[PDB]
């Protein structure tokens, strides 16, 4: 039972990938996966972000 | 054979294509799974000046109009102004088009799979019913021979004669031999309160005959609406009727399911009912004589315990100027009071008892 | 308030029971059935819908023009219901 103060680091990679993914953000539900490395407890860094093929289920 | 050794690479590329079509062909099931709503389609050809012009007008069930071109898979019976088409959530594309009904009051007019009675229930009519039995058996199984001889079966047969002769249960008895889907339709059903209903009923009849599997559509009481008047309601029945004749005259692909008709009287004979597709087969069905009435009454009464001492002379004398369904009512009435007569065996007085009972 | 006391104390499990039974698509009634997978349905808002049958309802329990419960997220028929004066 312990909690810290975390903060999500956002570079321009994930940002621009979410902007192109937002351009491909059709009303149909879309999927994506974020990557990165966990260095400590209260920090998180994202580097690699890609898109996923759409499906009828969403 | 050194020049033919490059075919192996081509076959490897083709089988590689068959190996790689499983994924992009596999997503067809997850993308084309279920159209969530129903949207009406109206065909409207556009022009772009490939860059070819092709578009269509869409109308959703919620009264919302959108824009989309003609898209989807290979279309053969599509491109018509119909309903019940495939559509996704918001992409509004056409994926699976299937023709739809509604107004079920006309769609479910007479939903009959097959009847019980057969052609072997009557007696003394083979010389005139054999042409119809041929005209329903040979166009169903001998379609192969129709190309060697170049034969197209007629679509309009006029089963006319005095009423009460059984022109409905007998055509249904032959419809049991057709093995196809039987669909009745009444003449007065075309006369409706609202305007333009007869067009929807006729285009509905050719919508289920044209769209559905090979079936059998038998109509009756056509003479009750086939009046050639010179406002008037029978002139509205001339709009709907002449519309049907226009669909039996201007449609060369009408080689599909036949339309069998029967009139209870030929007093008002429409002269425009003469054509290969129209009512050309005019086989006269007169009132059966006492011999023929004893035949159809004997085969229709071969199930009840009838006394063997029947010479048919008394019933042959009592049956004067009668019809088929009248003797059927005499048989049914005999099967009705013969129960309460105590004797389980049918007596001979029950014939005249029924004749004088119902008539 | 006395009737709402025991039910107010019995309202705790209504939060863990709120996730199920939440489905309600205005009880849309069907019209006909061309094939067993796809069923043509029409909602009271004059919007005709089509959805496949779920695994919780048997196909033999479907009647022509029958008001039954149906999901508004998966669009499937979760559970039917028996119901003029």
């Amino acid at each position: 039972a312990v909690d810290t103060a975390e903060q999500v680091y956002i570079s321009s990679l994930a940002l621009l990938k979410m902007l192109k993914h937002g351009r491909a953000g059709v009303p149909m539900e879309v999927m994506g996966l974020m990557l990165g490395e966990f260095v400590d407890d209260y920090t998180v860094r994202v580097i690699d972000v890609f898109a996923m093929p759409q499906s009828g289920t969403g | 054979k050194i020049m033919k050794s490059e075919v192996l690479r081509v076959t490897h590329e083709l089988q590689a294509m068959k190996d790689k079509i499983k994924e992009n062909s596999e997503k067809i099931k997850v993308n084309k799974t279920l159209p969530y709503l129903v949207s009406n389609v109206i065909e409207l050809l556009d022009v772009d000046p490939q860059r070819k012009g092709k578009c269509a007008v869409i109308k959703t069930s919620t009264r919302q109009t959108y824009f989309l071109p003609v898209i989807g898979l290979v279309d053969a019976e599509k491109l018509k102004p119909g309903d019940l088409v495939g559509v996704n959530k918001d992409s509004y594309l056409i994926l699976e088009t299937l023709p739809t009904e509604y107004d079920s009051r006309v769609k479910a007019m007479e939903v009959d799979e097959r009847p019980t009675e057969q052609y072997s229930d009557i007696g003394g009519l083979d010389k005139q019913i054999q042409e119809l039995v041929e005209a329903i058996v040979l166009p169903m199984n001998h379609k192969e021979k129709f190309e060697n001889l170049g034969i197209q079966p007629p679509k309009g047969v006029l089963m006319y004669g005095p009423p009460g002769t059984g022109k409905t249960l007998l055509a249904r008895a032959c419809a049991a031999q057709t093995k196809a889907t039987f669909l009745k339709l009444a003449g007065p059903q075309l006369v409706q309160m609202f305007i333009g209903d007869g067009a929807k009923l006729v285009r509905d009849a050719f919508a289920l005959a044209k769209e559905k599997a090979p079936s059998i559509i038998f109509i009756d009481e056509l003479d009750a609406i086939g009046t050639k008047r010179f406002k008037a309601g029978d002139r509205e029945v001339q709009r709907t009727m002449l519309e049907l004749l226009n669909q039996l005259d201007g449609f060369q692909p009408n080689t599909q399911v036949k339309v069998i008709a029967a009139t209870n009287r030929v007093d008002i004979l429409d002269p425009a009912l003469l054509r290969s597709g129209r009512l050309d087969r005019k086989i006269e069905f007169p009132m059966p004589n006492e011999e023929a009435r004893a035949r159809i009454m004997q085969i229709h009464s071969r199930k009840m315990n009838v006394s063997p001492d029947v010479n048919y002379e008394e019933l042959a004398r009592c049956t004067d100027d009668f019809n088929g369904a009248q003797c059927k009512a005499v048989c049914v009435e005999a099967g009705m009071i013969a129960l309460r007569r105590g004797a389980t065996e049918l007596t001979h007085e029950d014939y005249m008892e029924g004749i004088l009972e119902v008539q | 308030a006395p009737p709402a006391l025991w039910d107010l104390a019995a309202d705790k499990q209504t939060l863990q029971s709120e996730q199920p039974l939440q489905v309600a698509r205005c009880t849309k009634i069907i019209n006909a059935d061309s094939e067993d997978p796809k069923y043509i349905i029409n909602v009271k808002q004059f919007a005709k819908f089509v959805v496949d049958l779920s695994d919780q309802v048997a196909p033999t329990d479907i009647e022509e023009g029958m008001r039954v419960g149906v999901d508004r997220n998966k669009y499937q028929i979760h559970i039917p219901l028996p119901p003029p004066t």
